[PDB]
């Protein structure tokens, strides 16, 4: 009954689902950055 | 003054047993599905 | 460590289940959802 | 019961000013804030502007520095100044009152004219 | 999904190339794409990257030196080289990706492209 129901590891290879590289709104064109999905709604970007 | 002016109850001070009271008649079960939207663009536009 | 704790656990169960609203359309019969609410997830495959 | 009622409504050419007025019978409406809605033919009725018992003020993004709230306690009276007004706030402007219950006004038009 | 690369083979440091990779069963200008190469006896490395949008972003490797491209109506992804060293030699793919730098499930690839300089 965790709330990260997943080991997550910053070399973990992307798949897509809950480890990918993503991209936000932003004022003009932004280089994506590789996040991780936690939680449902709830991702997590170590960039700063 | 009328009547019908209403009276109003009191203001209980959060306690602990207050915040059990709504920890106990919380509603854990559904959580939102991740639902399959429309793609956006490519660079989402946006500022604060 | 903040799930752990009853009201952690209510806080993160009452943020995620508060999805923002689909209030992007102009028109008032229809429901449209707001770009900057969304992320956009690079696939394996190169589709987002 | 509480009732609102609006007044100022007229039609108006573009950059002028028109002063929108609503009163108040049945509440003090001390420590109750107001609102100034506007509805568009066809679109849903969006919010203009709100302004809080003490005087503060929120804006949406198409009417700031265009648009002035204000309000008065003491005659129970909530006024909207629109100056240099554009074609997109043409529409029926209706006043409401965030008490305890959704208090709104009759409505009355506004058309900018070119 | 078909990926076909098309790149000269060898040439001595000091020169350019221009690398190509046709697509098919896709739409180019619809997905993200990269440059990646592996050099014999290694890991693979991230070359290059290029987003629907147009914009490109290429790695530490080659940054100032490559510029990757593509044509639309061609439906094909270029890669042009300039100032090639001996330590870019290997095998080149343009993998399916964005910063592909292995082999992921559900990925395309194509067969390659021999560069020795």
């Amino acid at each position: 009954m965790p709330f990260v129901n997943k080991q997550f590891n910053y070399k973990d290879p992307v798949n897509g689902v809950d480890i990918a590289y993503i991209k936000i709104p932003n004022a003009g064109q932004m280089q994506p950055v590789k996040a991780f999905k936690i939680h449902n709604k709830i991702w997590v970007i170590p960039e700063r | 003054i009328t009547s019908d002016t209403n009276i109003e109850a009191a203001e209980e001070n959060i306690s602990l047993d207050l915040i059990q009271q709504y920890y106990l008649t919380f509603n854990f079960d559904n959580e939102p599905e991740n639902i399959s939207i429309e793609n956006l663009s490519s660079d989402i536009i946006g500022q604060l | 460590r903040i799930y752990s704790t009853d009201l952690g656990r209510m806080l993160l169960t009452s943020i995620v289940r508060g999805i923002p609203f689909w209030g992007g359309s102009t028109i008032d019969t229809e429901l449209k959802v707001i770009d900057t609410n969304c992320i956009n997830v690079i696939q394996p495959d190169g589709s987002y | 019961q509480v009732q609102l009622v609006e007044s100022g409504g007229g039609l108006v050419q573009v950059g002028g000013s028109l002063r929108l007025s609503c009163v108040v019978s049945g509440s003090d409406i001390s420590g109750i804030a107001m609102g100034w809605y506007r509805q568009a033919p066809g679109k849903r009725r969006e919010m203009v502007a709100d302004i809080f018992s003490g005087g503060s003020t929120d804006y949406a993004g198409s009417v700031k520095g265009r648009f002035t709230i204000s309000r008065d306690n003491a005659k129970k009276t909530s006024y909207l100044q629109m100056n240099n007004v554009k074609p997109e706030d043409t529409g029926v402007y209706y006043c409401r009152l965030y008490g305890s219950g959704d208090y709104w006004g009759q409505g009355t038009q506004v058309t900018v004219s070119s | 999904v078909q990926l076909v690369e098309s790149g000269g083979g060898l040439v001595q440091p000091g020169g350019s190339l221009r690398l190509s990779c046709a697509a098919s069963g896709f739409t180019l200008g619809s997905r993200y794409m990269s440059w990646v190469r592996q050099a014999p006896g290694e890991g693979f490395e991230w070359v290059s990257s290029i987003e629907p949008s147009g914009t490109a972003w290429d790695g530490d490797s080659a940054k100032g030196r490559f510029t990757t491209s593509r044509d639309d109506a061609k439906n094909t992804l270029y890669l042009q080289m300039s100032n090639l060293q001996p330590e870019d030699t290997g095998v080149y793919y343009c993998a399916t990706g964005y910063r592909t730098d292995t082999r992921i499930p559900g990925g395309s690839w194509g067969q390659g492209t021999q560069v020795t300089v």
